[PDB]
RNA sequence: ACGGGAUAAGUGCUGAAAGCAUCUAAGCAUGAAGCCCCCCUCAAGAUGAGAUUUCCCAACUUCGGUUAUAAGAUCCCUCAA
RNA sequence: UUUGGCACCUCGAUGUCGGCUCAUCGCAUCCUGGGGCUGUAGUCGGUCCCAAGGGUUGGGCUGUUCGCCCAUUAAAGCGGUACGCGAGCUGGGUUCAGAACGUCGUGAGACAGUUCGGUCCCUAUCCGUCGUGGGCGUAGGAAAUUUGAGAGGAGCUGUCC
RNA sequence: UUAAGUGGAAAAGGAUGUGGCGUUGCCCAGACAACUAGGAUGUUGGCUUAGAAGCAGCCAUCAUUUAAAGAGUGCGUAAU
């Protein structure tokens, strides 16, 4: 996981979603995994 | 609800027993009772369960699709049921039946014992592939995830528990 | 009952005669050691020649304390002085000749070489 | 389950298997009887009430607690029994296994049973912080005028007060304390005594409550 | 250093909004020395003052007030766990 | 929590630093616990997230706060509470009278740069705290046994097979 | 209007979570997902670079079996 106030997509597959009031990004690879905080 | 517009939901050889706040379904493998929702409404014309959403609100628009999918799942699992399959890739990693319960050996200092549940049937193919037949899609998925969580796939070699068609990115460490 | 700063005679032929103890090891806050326990120590008086030289920092095992030991049968054993033997960080001694008597509680700590080399074991 | 009462007699030692030495407390558990059976439908909780040491019957112009009073006599009359010094309740037992008037015999306990033992601590009186708590004493030389007092009790203007639980002097002594997981060594039915491994709280000829451990 | 529940991070199942996908919106699980309970002690001045068992009850007398007095305490005295 | 800026309370007095005794809070986590990612093969390690329950050593040279070192430890955390705590203790430091070195000054003397020496008061009224009693209350009076709304305590960790 | 107890503590920046106002384009000759059905070849042709034939890095980036595809969008890639 990669926590940071600035979440952005790195690759095209890396989409953006919300869960429990927090912004996250989901990619096939987990290195692009992020959440906002 | 584009899926709620496909809410014909014709049962083949199965009854559909509404009871107001909840609904029961009975077929070949009956007894599927669920307290679905009240904001939605239902109807049975002859052999078609049609669901309707009021007020065209956001919440109703979501709940329409959710309830329709749940109802279709319930009737389809009462009719045909569901089956979830997986396999143990490993060396010395072996599972087997114990009547109703399952037993597994993965190289711990103690084997693992899976206690079965209702409307659930395990099936060992060749002590390396396993199937779980049931009627509740959520239940079979839950149990499959539970058993695979015991020893998930290892990345460097692939040792662990994995589905029949799951991919595992293997790192050459 | 060996604490920091106690002085012990040495009961082997390693080269040291008198030794001062620096630390009782084990846990944090360990204050006192007794028979079978390991200490680190300094040699304050050495014999000419010998393997170990004055000013060296070494490890030792305690044998024959004065405030001796109780046993499960309710028996006790005591001695008239405090003594130690210097070891090779494998429960083996640096010398080859143990002097004086030795307690029987050394068998429980895997000091069989010292027990074998010793005279009367009590 | 399996509770009884007794008096502490003293400490001795005994020899076990392979010659091992065992310090032992001897407890006189004598003439225990059941006086009452409390229930959930009446009293709100299931328990038996046990009386241990017999005293004298009622007497006119009696001044001491050696002689029962009319209430105690009537209470010990329902059960066909005599009046008793000490009365205590047990909630850990099965209430149906006992009967009013029944005699609780020491042979309820057998060797190897792990037990809890309850009693009042001895008694010491007004004691300071060095003894009542484990406080360190100040220097006895180098110009010191601070030996056995307690140190500071608070900080400063911020919190211009003393908090509760500050560990000052006061009375130390008799408070009830249980010790857990002692075991029975043997039982002598002719003298009606139990031998407990270890030591129990309280002075000699003092009441102790023995019962079975949970763990 | 146990064990029960509910939870955090996190892993999930089912599943729409958005014919797909999605751990979440509705729902079902798991999940920590942390929270609550379990363990020990104090505790009805808990003015909300609780409950059980047993004992006692006036001769007048609105048995109020009375001398009485009962159950029960105390004064006093010998003592200490 | 620093060095400062301002000069709002206190100059008919608000005790200065270290150390001892005694604690209490926060988390921006030293150990233990749970997890994600890894340029994580295992052993490990690095980074990030959750988390404050408990625990968090003894000595040498230091006035020393600070710092270096010796041996341990699962770890030797960072801070606040009048840089916590002198009507609880020392008084090593600084600074008062004495004296001396160096420097400066015509000099009396100064530096704050060094050095030896150099008096630490108080019978607790109120709040507060630790214990321990008397009075009254609780729809009759008493002896005994109790429930438990609440409150406090406890909570650590290692090596070996 | 808001669904956070915001209300009842700030910022650079980051995101969808909803309302409003316009402009503009997408379509029964069926839009926007998603199924599968085609993935090319003379051709890496050339400098042909560790060979590389979507990839040391500069391309030369031409017809098109075809209702319809590129001297390969793109997964890639030791190269495939």
């Amino acid at each position: 996981m990669k926590v940071r106030p600035s979440v952005k997509p790195i690759c095209e597959k890396c989409k953006v979603i919300k869960r429990k009031g927090k912004v996250m990004v989901i990619c096939e690879n987990p290195k692009h995994k992020q959440r906002q905080g | 609800s584009r899926v709620g517009k496909k809410i014909i939901d014709i049962p083949s050889d199965v009854t559909v027993t509404f009871d107001g706040n909840h609904v029961t379904v009975k077929g070949p493998k009956g007894e599927l009772s669920r307290t679905l929702n009240e904001r939605m409404t239902f109807k049975q014309e002859e052999n078609t369960i049609e669901v309707v959403r009021p007020s065209d609100s956001k919440e109703d628009r979501t709940n329409h699709g959710t309830t329709r999918a749940l109802l279709n799942n319930m009737v389809q699992g009462v009719s045909q049921g569901y089956v979830k399959v997986l396999e143990l890739v490993g060396v010395g990693y072996r599972a087997q039946m114990q009547g109703k319960d399952l037993i597994l050996n993965v190289g711990y200092s103690h084997p693992v014992e899976i206690k079965a549940e209702e409307n659930i049937t395990f099936s060992v193919e060749k002590n390396t592939v396993v199937k779980v037949e049931g009627i509740s899609k959520e239940q079979v998925g839950a149990l499959a995830s539970n058993i695979r969580s015991v020893r998930p796939p290892e990345p460097y070699k692939g040792k662990g528990i994995r589905y029949q068609g799951e991919y595992v990115r293997r790192k050459e460490g | 009952m060996i604490q920091q700063e106690t002085r012990l005679k040495v009961a082997d032929n390693s080269g040291a005669r008198e030794v001062l103890t620096i630390k009782v090891l084990g846990g944090s806050g360990r204050k006192t050691a007794n028979i079978g326990d390991v200490i680190v120590c300094t040699v304050k008086n050495a014999t000419p020649g010998g393997v170990v030289k004055k000013g060296d920092v070494v490890k030792a095992v305690i044998v024959r304390t004065k405030s001796g030991v109780r046993r499960n049968d309710g028996s006790y054993i005591k001695f008239d002085e405090n003594a130690c033997v210097i070891i090779r960080d494998d429960k083996g001694p640096r010398g080859t000749r143990i002097f004086g008597p030795v307690a029987r509680e050394l068998r429980e700590g895997n000091f069989m070489k010292i027990v074998s080399l010793a005279p009367e074991v009590l | 389950t399996k509770g009884i009462l007794g008096r502490k007699i003293g400490m001795t030692q005994v020899f076990g298997e392979n010659g091992e030495l065992i310090p032992v407390t001897v407890v006189e558990a004598k003439e225990n009887v059941v006086l009452q059976k409390k229930t959930v439908e009446v009293d709100g909780y299931n328990a038996i009430q046990v009386g241990f040491e017999d005293k004298k019957a009622y007497k006119k112009d009696a001044k001491s607690n050696k002689y029962a009073n009319k209430p105690a006599e009537g209470h010990a009359k329902k059960a066909d029994a005599a009046p008793k010094r000490f009365i205590r309740e047990f909630r850990n037992v099965d209430v149906d296994a006992y009967e009013v008037g029944q005699e609780v015999s020491v042979d309820t306990f057998v060797a190897g049973d792990v037990i809890d033992v309850t009693g009042v601590s001895k008694g010491k009186g007004f004691q300071g912080a060095i003894k009542r708590h484990g406080q360190s004493r100040g220097p006895m030389s180098h110009g010191s005028h601070f030996h056995r007092a307690p140190g500071s009790v608070g900080m400063a203007s911020d919190a211009s007060r003393v908090f509760k639980g500050q560990k000052m002097p006061g009375r130390m002594g008799g408070n009830t304390v249980t010790v857990q997981n002692l075991e029975v060594v043997q039982v002598d039915t002719e003298n009606k005594v139990i031998l407990v491994k270890g030591n129990v709280p309280g002075p000699k000829k003092g009441l102790v409550e023995i019962r079975t451990s949970i763990k």
